[PDB]
């Protein structure tokens, strides 16, 4: 979506990339850089 | 008593964890404008094509 500055829209849908079929303990999602 | 015949034995799970990836085509080829009832395991394909 070309845009700029401080655009929050944009509508659209998402395919599973990928299904790991792991069933872990899942809570935590701690983000890097 | 002691010449080389080696064994490799198996075993499967209780499940303790279950399945990774199931079954692919063992299948034969296409058909066409005749209805066939088949099977994708999932798309239970009875009708023409
Ligand atoms: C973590 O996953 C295991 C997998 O069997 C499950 O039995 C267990 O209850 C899970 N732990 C929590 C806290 O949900």
């Amino acid at each position: 979506i070309n845009l700029v500055r401080d655009l929050p829209q944009g509508f659209s849908a998402l395919e599973p990339l990928v299904d790991l079929p792991i069933g872990i303990n899942i809570t935590r999602f701690q983000t890097l850089l | 008593g002691y010449q080389p015949y080696r064994v490799v034995v198996l075993s499967f799970e209780l499940l303790h964890a279950p399945a990774t990836v199931c079954g692919p085509k063992k299948s034969t080829n296409l058909v066409k404008n005749k209805c066939v009832n088949f099977n994708f395991n999932g798309l239970t394909g009875t009708g023409v094509l």
